């Protein structure tokens, strides 16, 4: 499966 | 609702894990990397990676 992208901390 | 197409393993606590033709539901994107959702399989809700997920 594909690389994931960087996680926001919300908001 | 939205269906996964890969298996998943959570690599972090606010994360879900789900697998290949997966129903997400209740779906609420967050940016473009990330939604949230519940695993109607497993009934654990939190944050799913958008690119393993497609709608409908
Ligand atoms: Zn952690």
């Amino acid at each position: 499966p594909p690389p994931t992208l960087p996680k926001p901390k919300l908001p | 609702t939205y269906r996964a197409m890969y298996d998943y393993s959570a690599q972090d606590e606010d994360e879900v894990s789900f697998r290949d033709g997966d129903y997400i539901v209740n779906v609420q994107p967050i940016d473009d990397g990330w939604m949230y959702g519940t695993v109607q399989r497993t009934g654990r809700t939190g944050m799913l990676p958008a690119n393993y997920i497609e709608f409908v």
